[PDB]
C-alpha cells in the first residue's frame, strides 16, 4: 500500500476540527484511503486538476497520489456541510 | 464528438466504452439539433465533487497553501498525527 | 433512471427526447455498473457555469451579500445607474 | 416584457461591484442587464445549482452577471458583477 504525507496544512485542518470528525477522518486517511487512493477519491477538474477528492462522515480529503514515489500527499481536510 | 442519434444507436456499446475510456463527451443531435450529452458517470462525478469542494468556504486558499506545504517538503509525522487522535 | 446499455440501444431516441425535456440524467448500466451518463445539454452547461462562479475569487461572498440585499429591499434605483454608467 | 412586464433590481452589492469595474466594462454590463437580459432572462443565462440553486448566471464579454427570476415581484435581481477570467 501507499506511503502517507501529511502536509502542515492538512495537519492545521485536523487541529481545527470537531475531534470526533478529526479521529474519524485520521482513521480513515491511514486505514483505506492508503490502500486504494485512486478508487475511494475522485479526480478533481479545472483548478484543481491533479488533484483527488474523497468524502466520507463529515470529513472532505483532498490529496495528490505520487505514484512515481507510491505516495499519498495530503493537501487540505475540509468540513463536509460547511457553506456560505 | 458530435455525432447524430442513429450512430449513437448503432455503436452504443463503443461510444459507450470510448466516453468511459477517455473522458470525451458525445454530443447527439437529434434532426439536426443537439440534445444529449453521454458523459461518463466518473467524469460527471469528478465535476459534481469538483462542485463540492470550491464551495467549501476556504478550501480554495487552504488547497493553495497545503501545494505550498509538498512544494517545501513541509510534512508532520505520521506517528505524531496517529497519536494525537487514535488510541 | 437506471437503465441497461441494450434497453437504453432499443430505445435511445426515446431516452433522448426525456433527458431533453425533463432534465433526468440515465445511468446507462454494463454489468451491472455505471458506466456513462445521458444528460441534458443544459443539465451539463449549469453545472459546469456553477464552477465557473464558484471558481471566482468574492464570488460566493459578494452573493451572499447581494442576497442579503434582496432580503432588505436594499435596491439602487436604475435611472442613477443607467446615467452613471452607459456614456 | 409584456402583461406583467419585468424589471431591473440592482442590490447595493452589484452597484459596487460595477463601481469597482473599468468604466468600459461597467457600461457594456448595464446596457446588457437592461436591454438583452431584461427581455430574455430565462433564455440568456443558466441556472446555477448546489448552494446557488434559485439563481442565473450570464457570461459576456470579461463580465458574469449573478442574477434571481424573481416572478412574484416580476423583477430581475441583480446579485453580483463579477469580471471573467
Ligand atoms: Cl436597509
Amino acid at each position: 500500500p501507499y506511503h502517507v504525507a501529511i502536509t502542515a496544512t492538512a495537519a492545521r485542518d485536523l487541529q481545527r476540527l470537531p475531534e470526533k470528525i478529526a479521529a474519524a477522518c485520521v482513521e480513515f486517511v491511514f486505514g483505506p484511503l492508503l490502500n486504494n487512493p485512486h478508487r475511494l477519491g475522485k479526480p478533481l477538474r479545472n483548478d484543481l486538476e491533479g488533484l483527488h477528492s474523497a468524502r466520507r462522515g463529515d470529513y472532505r480529503v483532498v490529496y495528490a497520489i505520487d505514484d512515481g514515489h507510491h505516495r499519498v500527499e495530503i493537501i487540505h481536510i475540509a468540513r463536509r456541510s460547511a457553506s456560505y | 464528438a458530435v455525432v447524430p442519434l442513429g450512430e449513437v444507436r448503432n455503436r452504443l456499446s463503443e461510444y459507450v466504452a470510448e466516453v468511459e475510456l477517455t473522458h470525451e463527451r458525445i454530443t447527439i443531435t437529434r434532426h439536426g439539433h443537439p440534445a444529449a450529452v453521454l458523459i461518463s458517470a466518473d467524469d460527471l462525478a469528478s465535476i459534481e465533487e469538483t462542485l463540492e469542494v470550491l464551495r467549501t468556504p476556504g478550501a480554495s486558499e487552504a488547497i493553495r497553501e497545503g501545494l505550498a506545504d509538498v512544494a517545501a517538503g513541509r510534512f508532520v509525522s505520521n506517528d505524531e498525527i496517529r497519536n494525537r487522535y487514535t488510541a
